[PDB]
C-alpha cells in the first residue's frame, strides 16, 4: 500500500525547465526527508536533492546546485523537482526516494526504502521523431520473428505482443543508437514451427515522446 | 564527501554458490547509516538491507549484511539465477549533510556453454520502399556472451556497417541473446544476391552460417 | 528514561511536561523564569495533520510527578502564548533543536515549581562530569512512558569521542551524554527536558534532550544540544 506514483518528464531543450511530481500514500508523507535520485542511461545512481519532513530544509548536489529547486507539498502529500537551465549532463531516470529514517522517534537511517517507478528526462534540441515498425518475417522445431522498430528519438520505446498475452521466448533488445542520431531496436519471439499460420503474432509498439501506437502483425 | 568503492567490479558465481561484495568507505560510517540496494535491468532499485545488517521488508534471507567503520560486506548466501542484478551500497551524512553511492557490483551467473540459435532476416519490402535495408541476425539463447558475427554479402567481408545489441542475461535459464544489424542502401543491397551471417561461439565446434539469396 | 529510578517529589521543580490536545505527554520542558520555558524545536513540527507548531494546542504542566495525578496539589497548568524555535533549527540534521515557550500565564514558584539557572556562553561542563536526565520518556526502546518522574545520572562524553561514535551526524551544537557501555540514557518522550547539573550546590541546566540512535545501547549515548551557545539568544528573545 506504500507508493510513490511519480509525473512529469520527457522530452525538452537545454536551458528549459521541468517539473517533476510525487505522488505519496501510503505512510505519513510530513514524517519523512525525500529525495531525488537519477541514473543516466549506464550509469550509477546520484543522488540529486533532499527536503526534510517538514520542507524547512533542502540540500543539492553540486551538480545540480543553484539550477534544481526541490519542494514538498504535504497537505497533499506531494514532493517536486523544478529544473531549470537544464544540460545535457541532466539526461536521466529520476526516482523520487522516501528516506527510512526518523530522529524524532531515534530511529536513525539513510535508507530510501521506497523508490517511485522513475521518470525519463531527456535535455535536447531536437524534436521528437515516431518510429517506423517492420516485421522480422519467419522463415520457409521452433521458428524465430520478430518486429524491427526504427528511426526514433528520444528514448524509450515499449513493446508487447499480442497484448502482453505472449511473453515467454520474447526478447526486446536494448535501444542502439544509430549514426544518423536516432535509435533503433528489435524485439523477436520463437514460436512452435506449426502455429505459424494458425496462430496471430502481432507486436505493439509504444512511443510516448512522440504520442505512436503502433500494432503490426507479423507473417508468414 | 564520503567516497563509497565496490569491490569487485563485476562477479560471475553459479547458483547455490556464496556471493561476498565489499563496500569500503573512505571514512567511518555510523553502520544505521549504510545500507545496499539491488537493481535489476530495466528497474527502479529496490532496498536489500538498511543499517548495515537489517533485511528490509520481504528480502530473502539468503542476503546479509555486516561491517562496521569503513568496511561493509554483502552476502548472497545460496545465489539464485534471479539474483542477476547491479549491487549498490549507499551511505547519508548530515554533517556535512548529503548522500552518496558505490559504482556497483554487477553479479552474473556462470553456467554451461550454450550454443546459440541462429536466425537470418531480410529487409521487409514496406522498408526498401523508404530507400533503405536493413538485415538481421538473431543469435538466440547461447552462453557465454562472447560471440563473432560476420557478415559477408556475395562473399564480401563486411566492416563498419553494422551494430549489435545483446540482451540482459535471462532471470531463469542465464542465457543470453544478441541480433546484428546490417545496414546498407536500397541500391547497394539490389547489387548483391548472397546474404550471409556467420557465427563463431565457444557452444559451436565450428562456425554456423544462415543465408539467403535477396529475390527468394 | 532508560535504567533510571523514580524521581522523589520536588527534586526536580524545573522539568515540565508538555501534552498536546488529546494526546497526553510528548515531551518535556525546562522552567527558566515565571514565564517562559526552553525545550527542544523539533517536537514542535507540524506532523501527521497535527498542528504542534500552534501554541493553542498545547498544555504545560508544572510541578507535576505523575501522569496519572495531573490534579495533584502543586501541579500548575499552563497554556502557551508562543513557541519560538531557533531560526537555525534544522530537522534534517537535528542541528540548533531549541526552542522557547512561551507561558500564558505566570508559572507560580512553589516548593514544587523552581526555575533552573541558565549558564553563560563560557561556562564549561567537562567530559566525565555527572550529570542527570529526567523525563517522562519511555523507559525502554520501543516501550511506554514513565508515569512517574524518572532520573539517570548519566557523564558528559568527549566531543571527538561523541563525534566517531556517530559519524557524521555531530555538530558543534550538540553532546553526547550517558556511557560507552549503555544501559541509562534518555529516550521518546524525554525530547525537551532538562540535563541538570549540580555545581557548591547551584543547579545549572547543562542541556536539552534532542535524539539518539535508539536508546540505552552499547556506544550510543544521547544526544543534547548545548545551552551556553544560546544564552545571548534567550536573554535577546526573553530577556532572562
Ligand atoms: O553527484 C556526483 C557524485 O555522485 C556519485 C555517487 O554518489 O556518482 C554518481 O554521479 C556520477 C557523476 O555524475 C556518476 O558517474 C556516477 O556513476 C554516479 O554514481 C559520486 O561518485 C559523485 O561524486
Amino acid at each position: 500500500e506504500v507508493q510513490l506514483v511519480q509525473s512529469g518528464g520527457g522530452l525538452v531543450k537545454p536551458g528549459g525547465s521541468l517539473r517533476l511530481s510525487c505522488a505519496a500514500s501510503g505512510f505519513t508523507f510530513s514524517s519523512y526527508a525525500m529525495s531525488w535520485v537519477r541514473q543516466a542511461p549506464g550509469k550509477g545512481l546520484e543522488w540529486v536533492s533532499a527536503i526534510s519532513g517538514s520542507g524547512g530544509s533542502t540540500y543539492y548536489a553540486d551538480s545540480v546546485k543553484g539550477r534544481f529547486t526541490i519542494s514538498r507539498d504535504n497537505s497533499k502529500n506531494t514532493l517536486y523537482l523544478q529544473m531549470s537551465s537544464l544540460r545535457a549532463e541532466d539526461t536521466a531516470v529520476y526516482y523520487c526516494v522516501k528516506d527510512l529514517g526518523i530522529a524524532a522517534r531515534r530511529f536513525v537511517s539513510g535508507a530510501f526504502d521506497i523508490w517511485g517507478q522513475g521518470t525519463m528526462v531527456t535535455v535536447s534540441s531536437a524534436s521528437t521523431k515516431g518510429p517506423s515498425v517492420f516485421p522480422l518475417a519467419p522463415s520457409s522445431g521452433t521458428a524465430a520473428l520478430g518486429c524491427l522498430v526504427k528511426d526514433y528519438f528520444p528514448e524509450p520505446v515499449t513493446v508487447s505482443w499480442n497484448s502482453g498475452a505472449l511473453t515467454s521466448g520474447v526478447h526486446t533488445f536494448p535501444a542502439v543508437l544509430q549514426s544518423s542520431g536516432l535509435y533503433s531496436l528489435s524485439s523477436v519471439v520463437t514460436v512452435p514451427s506449426s502455429s505459424l499460420g494458425t496462430q496471430t503474432y502481432i507486436c505493439n509498439v509504444n512511443h510516448k515522446p512522440s504520442n505512436t501506437k503502433v500494432d503490426t502483425k507479423v507473417e508468414p | 564527501e564520503i567516497v563509497l568503492t565496490q569491490s569487485p567490479g563485476t562477479l560471475s558465481l553459479s547458483p547455490g554458490e556464496r556471493a561476498t561484495l565489499s563496500c569500503r568507505a573512505s571514512q567511518s560510517v555510523s553502520s544505521s547509516y549504510l545500507a545496499w540496494y539491488q537493481q535489476k535491468p530495466g528497474q527502479a532499485p529496490r532496498l536489500l538491507i538498511y543499517g548495515a545488517s537489517t533485511r528490509a521488508t520481504g528480502i530473502p534471507a539468503r542476503f546479509s549484511g555486516s561491517g562496521s567503520g569503513t568496511d561493509f560486506t554483502l552476502t548472497i548466501n545460496s545465489l539464485e539465477p534471479e539474483d542477476f542484478a547491479v549491487y549498490y551500497c549507499q551511505q547519508r551524512s548530515n554533517w556535512p549533510p548529503g548522500y552518496t553511492f558505490g559504482q556497483g557490483t554487477k553479479v552474473e551467473i556462470t553456467r554451461t556453454v550454450a550454443a546459440p540459435s541462429v536466425f537470418i532476416f531480410p529487409p521487409s519490402d514496406e522498408q526498401l520502399k523508404s530507400g533503405t535495408a536493413s538485415v538481421v541476425c538473431l543469435l538466440n539463447n547461447f552462453y557465454p556472451r562472447e560471440a563473432k558475427v560476420q557478415w559477408k554479402v556475395d562473399n564480401a567481408l563486411q566492416s563498419g556497417n553494422s551494430q549489435e545489441s545483446v540482451t540482459e542475461q535471462d532471470s531463469k535459464d542465464s542465457t543470453y541473446s544478441l541480433s546484428s544489424t546490417l545496414t546498407l542502401s536500397k541500391a547497394d543491397y539490389e547489387k548483391h544476391k548472397v546474404y550471409a551471417c556467420e557465427v563463431t561461439h565457444q557452444g559451436l565446434s565450428s562456425p554456423v552460417t544462415k543465408s539467403f539469396n535477396r529475390g527468394e | 528514561v532508560v535504567g533510571g529510578t523514580d524521581a522523589d517529589e520536588g527534586e526536580w521543580p524545573w522539568q515540565v511536561s508538555l501534552h498536546a490536545l488529546g494526546q497526553g505527554h510528548i515531551c518535556g520542558a525546562s522552567l527558566i523564569s515565571p514565564n517562559w520555558l526552553v525545550s527542544a524545536a523539533h517536537c514542535y513540527i507540524d506532523d501527521r495533520g497535527f498542528r504542534y507548531s500552534d501554541p493553542t494546542q498545547w498544555t504545560a504542566f508544572l510541578g507535576l510527578h505523575d501522569q496519572s495525578q495531573r490534579s495533584a496539589p502543586g501541579v500548575q497548568e499552563r497554556r502557551l502564548k508562543r513557541i519560538i524555535s531557533h531560526p537555525f533549527f534544522n530537522d534534517f540534521t537535528f542541528d540548533y533543536d531549541i526552542a522557547l515557550l512561551e507561558l500564558e500565564k505566570p508559572a507560580e514558584y512553589s516548593s514544587m515549581v523552581r526555575p533552573i539557572s541558565l549558564p553563560d556562553a563560557s561556562h564549561v561542563f567537562p567530559a566525565g562530569k555527572a550529570i542527570w536526565v529526567t523525563g517522562w520518556g519511555h523507559t525502554q526502546y520501543g516501550g511506554t512512558g514513565a508515569l512517574i518522574l524518572q532520573k539517570g545520572e548519566i557523564r558528559v562524553i568527549n566531543q571527538t569521542t561523541c563525534e566517531n561514535l556517530l559519524p557524521q551526524q555531530i555538530t558543534p551544537r550538540m553532546m553526547c551524554v550517558g556511557f560507552l557501555s549503555g544501559g541509562v540514557d534518555s529516550c521518546q518522550g524525554d525530547s525537551g527536558g532538562p540535563l541538570s547539573s549540580v555545581e557548591d550546590g547551584r543547579i545549572f541546566q547543562a542541556g536539552v534532550v534532542s535524539w539518539g540512535d535508539g536508546c540505552a545501547q552499547r556506544n550510543k549515548p544521547g544526544v543534547y544540544t548545548r545551552l551556553p551557545l544560546f544564552r545571548d539568544w534567550i536573554k535577546e528573545n526573553t530577556g532572562v
